[PDB]
């Protein structure tokens, strides 16, 4: 390698998530266990954030900081009614986003 | 007629075998085999035996971090958490090595690789210490601009 | 607002062949049930478009690479179908190289 990132990331298995946002940007409460088909399995997210700003860009043409994108997973949230399965926003990286400047 | 399984129950039937994601709740013997499905979280069992019961998910303990969880078919695995990395004799973790100012990354710090590290090249510096920074291209002040400090390996230039 | 890396979101619910997070080639089912009822398995993914915007030239080299996260499918390994933990790709960032 020798190589490094432009925005640098921690990324880390998470088993106790308790709200998150949905596809919907609304809000809302994560279960833990499920059943699907008479087992129960643990609901487990793999998230990635930022520690932001960007590295190696060209400071004299460009403004520039460190934004976390995300991916959707579909998961069982409670959002007051009942529990229904939604997709969730789940962080998963970290991209340097650029602006012309001057 | 090949019994895939080498093993027989008190009659000559060829004991029947639990596959993927189940364990053996009851070893053949006097009667066929009782398989029953493994607790995601808590137990998988990745082979198709007819003698295998689901074994114990592996946890990770201390500073060893999940970096894979366990599903009914697959053991989880565990990697020394973010800030160390793994010694290969002791299979203990280690704190990663930084790169002290005036010296720059390399080499990444993750899992059985400690930071490797870099004293900055003529040119560049690096003004912290840490493990995730690499050595910076000096700023080059302006021949207008009043050269307040200049370029060391421990300190970026400064102008006005 | 740009983007340093150029890449292209998209809805994925044909997914056939996948890796596992053991490294481990699997198949992906087409549906699946939950309680009787029947769904595609969707998964969002992000790549590249095959090097970065705005980049220091003058000082680094640069490419754009594609990372993964990690989601849970129905799998039918070979045999057997399991429930397993695929990588999808979920984004593309910049890697540079100090010239
Ligand atoms: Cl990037």
């Amino acid at each position: 390698r020798g190589e490094f990132s432009v925005c640098d990331s921690v990324s880390v298995w998470v088993g106790d998530k308790t709200t998150a946002t949905d596809i919907k940007g609304k809000e809302v409460m994560v279960l833990g266990e499920v059943n699907i088909n008479n087992s129960v399995f643990k609901q487990y997210f793999f998230e990635t954030k930022c520690r932001d700003g960007c590295r190696g860009i060209d400071s004299k043409h460009w403004n520039s900081y460190c934004t976390t994108t995300h991916t959707f997973v579909k998961a069982l949230t409670m959002d007051g009614k009942q529990a229904a399965w939604r997709f969730i926003r789940i962080d998963t990286a970290c991209v340097c986003v650029l602006s012309r400047k001057a | 007629e090949t019994c895939s399984t080498g093993l027989y129950t008190h009659s000559g039937e060829c004991c029947k075998a639990c596959n993927l994601g189940e364990g053996v709740a009851q070893p053949c013997g006097a009667n066929q085999t009782v398989c029953e499905p493994c607790l995601d979280n808590v137990t998988f069992s990745d082979v198709v035996s007819a003698t295998e019961p689901c074994k114990p998910c592996t946890e990770c303990l201390g500073l060893q971090s999940m970096s894979a969880p366990c599903v009914e078919a697959d053991d989880a695995v565990c990697r020394c958490a973010y800030g160390y990395y793994q010694d290969e004799e002791t299979g203990h973790c280690e704190a990663c090595s930084v790169c002290e100012v005036g010296s720059g990354l390399v080499f990444s710090c993750q899992d059985k690789q400690n930071t490797v590290c870099e004293e900055c090249p003529e040119g560049t510096y690096s003004d912290e210490a840490n493990h995730v920074d690499p050595c910076l291209p000096c700023t080059v002040c302006e021949d207008t601009e009043r050269q307040l400090r200049e370029c060391t390996p421990w300190a970026d230039a400064e102008c006005e």
